[PDB]
């Protein structure tokens, strides 16, 4: 008692919407829709910060439920530490395409 | 919370770490001077000795300055601290800010 | 009326206005103390080289600065409301007088027994008799018996006005289509002055109120001479 | 609650079409019938120039200034009464 | 794209400080003068 | 009807540097000029009317 | 090039033409009310319609044709529409307040009663009840349209949306006839004032809502919506349910309780 | 390019700059109006004309200061510049609608200037109460132009509110909760909720006034069974929330300024500050009839509104003490912005406290419609809202412009302004207690001394305003370009340099959840 005729997103989504949809299907987040899960943040196990360039701003919430976020530029090269609580971050430059 | 003794020990332990690096020295001093206290001479002692392992004479002088500064108008804290630190200052060859004239404008 | 360099309320002419003065004294003491404490504490925070810049815990101290102001508010609200309700108390007046605002003068109606009414206009500065008060005198004063409870009914025949007499503690808006009631009781004979207190156009500044409080026998003689 | 019926076994387009044709449009048809019966012009009431009605504090910005926007001569008197 | 940086993110020029002084003077002065001229207009009407 | 969304997607994604309100082609410029001409002309006209209404007219 | 999901919009003239259209409509109303002329008002109405047409055309271009409505962008537009509907509820709240203020304390000029002396209200069981069934019915048919769209059914989406629009038009024509037939007018005191300004602003919102559904109908005919992405349709349905709920409050308040 | 950039903007920083320029120009207009007021009252007698031209000036002074100076600066200017930067967002949610909120304001202002140029102006008070504002006592177009002016301003702020709420809720980094956003962002969100809910009620009220004036409705006209007091209820239902809208973004900037120049990484008691602002916003909707204690309401109603109004002192006092506790232990930097903020804390407190005096319906009988009210609200507006604006302007001017001010000149400017505002408004308490009414062009002779002093104070403030313009000129004239700023780790809006690039956060910040 029904019928079809309505395009699906898979058929008709375009542009950035389509990129986000396709990346989500691969479990990738090129457009920063999700919050990344932290590592232990030690020097051996730093948080890995992707960037399309050679530096990116990091905000670090030192203890859970701190209202104060600590912000700093992370540069390419040796891992850096959050000024407040020392947790390590390392930039991993990469093109957007995965 | 922790007693005065427990707080002092944790800070002595922090500065006495043999391979403490320059970042950790600064993080420790800059954190410490945020508290409502002038650090005990045993803490300063450990921090000056960390300066020595890091071959950083200037930060040793700076630490003496910030100890004086943290006392505000309580003018007898600094001479007591220096009195307590005098052996270490001698052993390590640390000149005081006054001795370097860095106390004058 | 107000006098040169006056700082506070006009002297109270009714028991209720005295209540308000005592209530204002109480509240202004609190205002002075809090404003001064804040000024002091600002200077106290700003005059030491001692520092403490790590995270400060806030829970304990916020009990203090919520419970203490709550108590202070209650110590203001309690006398405030008592006066509020005593103003509203049933009093059984002996006389009712109506006043109607207009642009820009007041009219008065005394219609308890006879149908007496009249208009009441500011005296222009150029017509003041010597020693009379600029912007305050009227040609026909609201003659009233002293030491008696009077019902004033207030309305308007055009835009909003407001009928005020500060030394009696009176201010009642004058709204067309509405009959607002207040109670008037003077402890003393004399002349008591007020000014229109709702913006009503070109001559809002120039439609004052002048009550003339006299002993009952004299009020009765005045009413009888209006026949 | 208070009515009756009783589906909710799984909501979908088929159920909402069923409600559209089986309950909603029949309701409209019934009310349309009811309205088509109780129509027919009532007798208009004597004009009384009440001062709280036919207010004119400024002329209307159309026509002769004295007619409301959807003036109906049969049932809307002017401040001076019904028109001819 | 657009110009960036100090003095380039604004709809007025700061290239010449004296030209700027003239612009700012016409700008703020016109706003401050207007009520005086409106009052004059109303007093002059009738 | 048939689904021509893909043709419009190609049209509006063409790399020609046009802002979206002109990317439809020449009709967009026309409609834009009409709109902006009426707005600016109407505004000037409204200024003229202010001028008129600001003084008594016998 | 961005690596967030949000929409950087091309510089656009429509904010400025919309602002100027508001200047022309308001100065236009002023000219009409006081200087017996409709010219400026007609210009402003025209530039307003042109502005809305081109602005929402661009939003369609940006989303259906260019792909800029990511889930994050759509979530923002959902919030924006809900907030907009909230502001419209509070607008109507002011007119309900005026209605209850006047009708709960009727003044002596009215006869000290409500309805006022000389006022003969419409029968709420006649056309106002029919109107109520019409708008309730359209809430059922728009919900059918919504499920048909989500189920991928083009034909029944179009049929249900067409029925919804038809009911909205029917309501509007019924209300126009009731306005003409009413024996009281907007100048009949505070009864006429509250009745026509409140139901009149409601009627305008019915016309706006129907226009929005009509846009959706033609976009659906052109295959713009997918079974999962169709926020213009969702927003027009929320707006339509708002218009239906305002009507119910009007009906109970002004037509029924107020009769 | 110039037209594309500045008339067709979709950029939150450029639109913020447009709002700051607009609001600065409006501030000059509103200052001039305030000087005309005080010139009329500066000696006894009549200077300009009767109360009509006088109260057209009063009425315009208030609308310009509130709708064209404070709200565009705080919400349009600082809000649009700072909110997206403080949450790492690439722009506002609706960057194109944002531009229409800006461009509605020059037409709104134009309509207001038109109202004062046609006929004899709208000499109504900014409250625009009928019947004085109706078509018999204010025949002609002036009041209608004023109503339309408010309609346009209202639409601008309603749409801006939708934009800010959406942006703040939807465009934070995914890891950031609402309880990790800076207090200024909170203060803008709550202000936006108040605008969203209050402005439609004002629009309904002023539309009814429009139809009473032009379509023969009688909402407010007793002859039709209407009631002038209904207009007052609808107006003040908006107008009390409006004063909290005027101060809340100021509260948010004060929190940032006091934190920054105390050398702290965070304000004292952050969750308490959020609580207090949300409590103030909520209580701000249930107190409006303290503007109507003399209209003849029942005594129980007056008792309620007295009590509910006073409650607001409790969350407000939490904020005051929390600013003090932020100073506590700080390495205080005595910057010009800090001076403005410290003056705010004290002078806002004074004005708040006389607000609590007025909350007492019994005493308000004597104080209503007198200069005591005028003194109350200019302490919170001329020394609260304006001081927060000046402190925010001096603090963030180097971020917006790339250039530094001369701090010594800015401290001079603060000192002059501080003297001027207090000399202007402190004597107005005496005038009110002793019975001088509002909205008077002239006063009985006894009131002369304090009116004279108050007018002299208004000239000192004018000197400060003129000096401010010179100070801004000198910074753009000298072009000292910013290098480095301290405390960027807790002040994200500075971390893209001064001025930040046109597009910021094209690559968003990285914040993980753990
Ligand atoms: C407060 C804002 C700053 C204001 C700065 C300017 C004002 C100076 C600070 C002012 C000095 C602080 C004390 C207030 C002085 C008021 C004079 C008075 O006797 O008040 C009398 C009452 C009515 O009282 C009476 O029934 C009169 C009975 C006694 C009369 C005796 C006659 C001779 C007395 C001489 C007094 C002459 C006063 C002339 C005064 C002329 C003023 C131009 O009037 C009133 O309520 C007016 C008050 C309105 C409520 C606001 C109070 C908030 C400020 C408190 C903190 C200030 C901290 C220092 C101040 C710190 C500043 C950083
Ligand atoms: C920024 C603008 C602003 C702000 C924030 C306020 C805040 C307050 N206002 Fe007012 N007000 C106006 C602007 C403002 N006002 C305007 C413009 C008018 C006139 C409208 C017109 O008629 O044109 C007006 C009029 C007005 C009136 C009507 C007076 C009348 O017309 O007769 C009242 C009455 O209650 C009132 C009360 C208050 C109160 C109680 C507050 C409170 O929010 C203040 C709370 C703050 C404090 C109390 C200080 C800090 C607290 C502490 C340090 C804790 C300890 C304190 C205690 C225990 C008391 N205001
Ligand atoms: C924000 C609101 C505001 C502000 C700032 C002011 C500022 C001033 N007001 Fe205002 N006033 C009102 C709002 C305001 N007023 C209101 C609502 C009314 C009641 C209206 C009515 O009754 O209907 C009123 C009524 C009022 C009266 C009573 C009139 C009467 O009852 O007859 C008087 C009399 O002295 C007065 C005087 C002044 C003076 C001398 C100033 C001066 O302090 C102004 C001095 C200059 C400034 C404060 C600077 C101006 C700002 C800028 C230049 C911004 C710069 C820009 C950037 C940094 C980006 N005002
Ligand atoms: C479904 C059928 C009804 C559909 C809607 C019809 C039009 C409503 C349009 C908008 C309503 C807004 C203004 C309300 C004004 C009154 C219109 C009320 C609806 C109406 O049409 O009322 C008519 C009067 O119209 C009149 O005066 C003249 C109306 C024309 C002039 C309107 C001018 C006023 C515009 C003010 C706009 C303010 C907008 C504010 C927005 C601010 C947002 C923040 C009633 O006709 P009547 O002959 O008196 O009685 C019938 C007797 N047979
Ligand atoms: C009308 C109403 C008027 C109301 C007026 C109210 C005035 C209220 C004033 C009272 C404040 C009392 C607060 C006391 C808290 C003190 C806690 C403390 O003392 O600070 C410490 C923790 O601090 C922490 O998180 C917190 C550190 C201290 C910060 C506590 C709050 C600071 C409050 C500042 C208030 C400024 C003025 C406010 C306005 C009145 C604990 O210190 P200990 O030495 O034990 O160990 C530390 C050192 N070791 C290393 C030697 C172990
Ligand atoms: C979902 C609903 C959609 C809407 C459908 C329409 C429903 C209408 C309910 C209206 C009830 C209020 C009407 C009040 C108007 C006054 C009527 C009144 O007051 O009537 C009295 C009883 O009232 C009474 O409402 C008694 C009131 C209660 C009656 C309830 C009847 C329906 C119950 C349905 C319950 C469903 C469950 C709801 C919960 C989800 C009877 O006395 P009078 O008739 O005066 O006779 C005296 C004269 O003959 C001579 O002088
Ligand atoms: C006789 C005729 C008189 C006519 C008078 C004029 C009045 C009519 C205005 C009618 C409103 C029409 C609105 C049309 C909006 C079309 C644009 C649209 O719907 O845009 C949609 C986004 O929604 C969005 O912006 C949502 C945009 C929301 C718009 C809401 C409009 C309400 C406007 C009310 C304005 C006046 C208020 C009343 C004041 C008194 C686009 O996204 P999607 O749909 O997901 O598509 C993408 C998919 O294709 C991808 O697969
Ligand atoms: C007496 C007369 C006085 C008033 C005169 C009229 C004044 C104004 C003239 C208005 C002309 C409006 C022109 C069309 C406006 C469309 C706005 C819109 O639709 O804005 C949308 C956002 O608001 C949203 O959704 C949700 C909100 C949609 C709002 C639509 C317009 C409403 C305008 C009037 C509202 C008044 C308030 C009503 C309550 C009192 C889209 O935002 P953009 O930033 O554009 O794009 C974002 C991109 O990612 C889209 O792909
Ligand atoms: C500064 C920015 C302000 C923006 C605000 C808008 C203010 C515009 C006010 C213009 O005021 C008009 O100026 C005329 C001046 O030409 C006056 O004409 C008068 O003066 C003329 C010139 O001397 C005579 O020729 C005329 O007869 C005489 O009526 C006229 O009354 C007045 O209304
Ligand atoms: C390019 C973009 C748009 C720019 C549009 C510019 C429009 C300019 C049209 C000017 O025409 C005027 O129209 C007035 C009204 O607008 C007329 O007043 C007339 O209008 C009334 C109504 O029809 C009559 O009552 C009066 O007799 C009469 O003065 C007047 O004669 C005429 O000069
Ligand atoms: C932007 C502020 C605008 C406020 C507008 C005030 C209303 C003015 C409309 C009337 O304009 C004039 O009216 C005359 C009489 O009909 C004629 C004349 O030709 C026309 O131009
Ligand atoms: C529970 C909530 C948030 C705590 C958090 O999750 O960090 C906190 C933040 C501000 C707090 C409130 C404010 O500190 C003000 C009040 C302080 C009194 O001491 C208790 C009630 C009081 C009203 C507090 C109750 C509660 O502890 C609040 C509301
Ligand atoms: C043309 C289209 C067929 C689907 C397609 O284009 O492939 C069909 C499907 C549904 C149809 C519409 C719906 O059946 C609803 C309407 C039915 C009425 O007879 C009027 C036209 C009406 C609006 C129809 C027009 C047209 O025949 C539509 C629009
Ligand atoms: C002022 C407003 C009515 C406005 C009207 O005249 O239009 C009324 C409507 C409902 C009233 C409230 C409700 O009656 C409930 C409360 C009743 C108490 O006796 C006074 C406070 C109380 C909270 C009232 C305050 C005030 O009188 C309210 C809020
Ligand atoms: Cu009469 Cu003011
Ligand atoms: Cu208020
Ligand atoms: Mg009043
Ligand atoms: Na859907
Ligand atoms: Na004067
Ligand atoms: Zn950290």
């Amino acid at each position: 008692a029904s019928g079809g005729g309505v395009p699906t997103d898979e058929e008709q989504a375009t542009g950035l919407e389509r990129e986000v949809m396709l990346a989500a299907r691969k479990g990738q987040d090129p457009y920063n829709i999700l919050a990344p899960k932290a590592t232990s943040g030690t020097k051996e196990d730093p948080n890995l910060v992707p960037s399309i360039t050679n530096k990116r701003i990091v905000g670090c919430i030192c203890e859970e439920d701190n209202s104060t976020v600590i912000w700093f530029w992370l540069h390419k090269g040796e891992a850096q530490r959050c000024p407040s609580c020392g947790t390590h971050y390392k930039l991993v430059p990469h093109q957007l395409a995965h | 919370h922790e007693t005065d003794e427990e707080f002092d020990a944790r800070w002595v332990t922090y500065f006495n770490k043999p391979d403490i690096d320059a970042w950790e020295l600064r993080k420790g001093m800059n954190t410490l001077v945020g508290y409502d206290l002038v650090p005990e001479p045993k803490i300063i002692d450990a921090a000056l000795r960390a300066c020595r392992r890091l071959n950083d004479f200037a930060s040793a002088v700076r630490i003496l300055e910030v100890v004086k500064d943290k006392a505000g108008p309580h003018k007898e804290i600094y001479p007591y601290v220096i009195q307590e630190l005098r052996p270490t200052l001698n052993e390590l060859g640390i000149s005081t800010p006054e001795e370097l004239g860095l106390d004058k404008v | 009326m107000a006098y040169p360099m006056q700082l506070g309320f006009q002297d109270a002419t009714s028991p209720i206005m005295e209540e308000l003065l005592h209530f204002h004294d109480h509240t202004l003491m609190i205002v002075f103390l809090i404003s001064s404490l804040v000024l002091y504490i600002i200077s106290l925070m700003l005059t030491t080289k001692l520092t403490h810049t790590s995270t400060m815990d806030a829970q304990e101290v916020e009990t203090i600065w919520t419970i203490l102001p709550a108590i202070i508010l209650i110590l203001i609200a309690l006398p405030s409301l008592r006066i509020l309700y005593m103003m509203d108390e049933i009093n059984n007046p002996s006389l009712t007088v109506k006043t109607m605002g207009h642009q820009w003068y007041w009219s008065y109606e005394y219609t308890d027994y006879e149908d007496l009414s009249f208009d009441s206009y500011m005296i222009p500065t150029s017509e003041l008799k010597p020693g009379e008060l600029r912007l305050l005198e009227v040609d026909n004063r609201v003659v009233l018996p002293m030491e008696m409870t009077i019902r004033m009914l207030v309305s308007s025949e055009d835009v909003l006005h407001s009928w005020a007499v500060p030394s009696l503690g009176l201010k009642t808006d004058a709204i067309p289509g509405r009959l607002n009631q207040t109670t008037l009781m003077s402890s003393r004979p004399g002349l008591y002055y007020g000014q229109c207190s709702e913006i009503c156009g070109s001559n809002h500044s120039f439609m004052p109120i002048v009550l003339e409080l006299v002993p009952l026998k004299y009020f009765e003689k005045w009413s009888a001479s209006m026949l | 609650a208070s009515a009756a019926k009783g589906d909710h076994g799984g909501t979908g387009a088929r159920t909402w079409r069923f409600l559209t044709f089986g309950l909603a449009l029949p309701s409209v048809a019934l009310c349309t019938l009811n309205s088509w019966l109780h129509s027919g012009h009532r007798e208009r009431p004597a004009f009384i120039p009440y001062h709280h009605l036919r207010i004119r504090t400024k002329p209307f910005s159309w026509g002769d200034g004295n007619h409301t926007f959807f003036h109906n001569p049969r049932v809307n008197p002017l401040p001076t009464g019904y028109e001819k | 794209h657009y110009e960036e940086g100090p003095g380039k993110n604004i709809p007025f020029s700061v290239e010449n400080k004296w030209r700027l002084l003239a612009m700012m003077t016409l700008f703020f002065g016109s706003g401050f003068a207007a009520p005086f001229f409106i009052v004059r207009h109303q007093l002059l009407k009738k | 009807f048939e689904n021509r969304v893909a043709e419009k997607q190609k049209l509006f994604q063409e790399d020609n540097g046009l802002p979206v309100h002109l990317k439809g082609g020449a009709t967009d410029n026309i409609l834009y000029r009409v709109t902006m001409t009426l707005c600016l002309g109407g505004t000037l006209y409204s200024l003229y009317c202010l001028g008129w209404a600001s003084f008594p007219h016998k | 090039h961005q690596t967030h999901a949000y929409h950087m919009v091309n510089p656009s003239p429509w904010p400025l033409t919309g602002a100027l259209s508001a200047l022309l409509m308001t100065s236009g109303l002023t000219m009409w009310f006081h200087f017996n002329s409709m010219t400026l008002l007609m210009i402003g109405l025209t530039t307003n319609m042109l502005t809305m047409y081109q602005w929402w055309r661009d939003v369609i271009r940006e989303s259906t044709f260019q792909g800029h409505h990511t889930p994050a962008v759509q979530k923002g537009l959902r919030y924006g529409m809900i907030l907009f509907i909230i502001s419209e509820v509070l607008f109507f709240t002011g007119f309900f307040w005026a209605f209850y203020h006047s009708s709960l304390a009727p003044t002596p000029e009215l006869g000290g009663c409500w309805p006022p002396t000389g006022i003969h209200p419409l029968n709420p069981l006649e056309v106002p009840l029919l109107n109520t069934s019409v708008l309730l019915a359209s809430g059922v048919s728009i919900t059918w349209a919504h499920h048909s769209l989500m189920e991928g059914d083009r034909k029944h989406m179009l049929q249900a949306l067409f029925i919804t629009i038809t009911l909205g038009v029917y309501f509007t024509l019924l209300q126009a006839s009731e306005y003409y037939e009413a024996p009281f007018t907007i100048s009949d005191g505070v009864y006429g004032s509250t009745f026509f300004v409140a139901t009149g602003f409601h009627g305008l919102h019915v016309i706006i809502g129907s226009t929005f559904l009509i846009v959706c109908f033609f976009r659906q005919l052109k295959f713009h919506f997918t079974s999962n992405h169709h926020f213009g349709f969702e927003a027009a349905a929320w707006y339509w349910h708002f218009v239906d709920v305002v009507w119910l409050f009007l009906y109970v308040s002004i037509y029924w309780w107020g009769s | 390019m110039f037209i594309n950039r500045w008339l067709f903007s979709t950029n939150h920083k450029d639109i913020g700059t447009l709002y700051l320029l607009f609001g600065a120009w409006a501030g000059m207009v509103g200052t001039a109006l305030s000087l005309l007021i005080r010139a009329e009252l500066g000696q006894p007698g009549t200077l300009l004309g009767d109360d009509q031209i006088y109260n057209v000036v009063v009425t315009a002074h208030a609308f310009v200061m509130i709708f064209f100076m404070v709200m565009p600066i705080m919400i349009g200017g600082f809000g649009n510049w700072l909110v997206p930067l403080m949450i790492g967002a690439p722009d506002m949610a609706f960057p194109r609608m944002n531009n229409m909120s800006f461009w509605l304001l020059p037409p709104s202002f134009l309509l207001l200037l038109a109202s004062s140029m046609v006929e004899a102006g709208a000499g109504t008070g900014w409250t625009v109460y009928p019947p004085l504002a109706g078509n018999l006592a204010h025949a002609g177009a002036s009041v209608d132009l004023t109503i339309f002016s408010l309609h346009l301003a209202g639409v601008s702020s309603i749409l801006g509110a939708i934009n800010f709420i959406t942006t703040i809720i939807n465009m934070k980094p995914p890891a950031m909760s609402q309880y990790q956003t800076p207090l200024f962002v909170w203060s803008v969100m709550i202000t936006a909720v108040l605008l969203l809910l209050s402005l439609p009620v004002l629009a309904a009220g002023i539309t009814m006034l429009l139809t009473d004036r032009n379509l023969n409705t009688t909402f407010f006209d007793p002859a039709g069974g209407g009631d002038p007091i209904l207009y007052q209820h609808l107006f003040w239902f908006f107008g009390h929330p409006e004063v909290y809208i005027l101060i809340l973004p100021g509260f948010g900037m004060i929190s940032h300024i006091v934190t920054y120049y105390s050398g702290k990484k965070e304000p004292f008691g952050y969750m308490g500050m959020v609580w207090a602002m949300m409590s103030i916003g909520f209580l701000g909707f249930i107190v409006w009839a303290h503007h109507m204690f003399t209209v003849g309401m029942d005594v129980d109603t007056r008792a309620y509104f007295t009590s509910a109004t006073m409650i607001i002192a409790i969350p407000t006092g939490v904020k005051v003490f929390s600013w003090l506790a932020t100073l506590h232990g700080g390495n205080i930097k005595w910057s010009p912005a800090m001076m403005w903020a410290l003056g705010f804390i004290f002078l806002f407190t004074v004005g708040g406290l006389t607000g609590i005096v007025l909350a007492n319906s019994s005493l308000d009988i004597v104080l209503h419609d007198t200069y005591y009210v005028v003194a109350h609200f200019h302490y919170v507006l001329s020394m609260g809202a304006v001081f927060a604006i000046m402190g925010g302007f001096v603090h963030w001017f180097p971020l917006f412009s790339g250039y530094t001010l001369n701090d010594t000149w800015a401290k001079i400017h603060f000192a002059i302004m501080f003297v001027g505002v207090n000399m202007t408004f402190f004597p107005q308490h005496f005038l009110g207690l002793s019975g001088m009414p509002r909205r008077y062009s002239d006063y009985p002779d006894a009131y002369t001394m304090w009116n004279t002093i108050s007018s002299m104070g208004s000239f000192i403030s004018l000197t400060a305003v003129m000096l401010m313009v010179f100070i801004i000129w000198e910074a753009f004239a000298s072009k000292r370009e910013v290098l480095t700023v301290d405390l960027t780790t807790t002040n994200l809006e500075w971390l893209n340099g001064c001025p930040p690039p046109y597009h910021t956060f094209e690559e968003p910040t990285y914040v993980n959840l753990k």
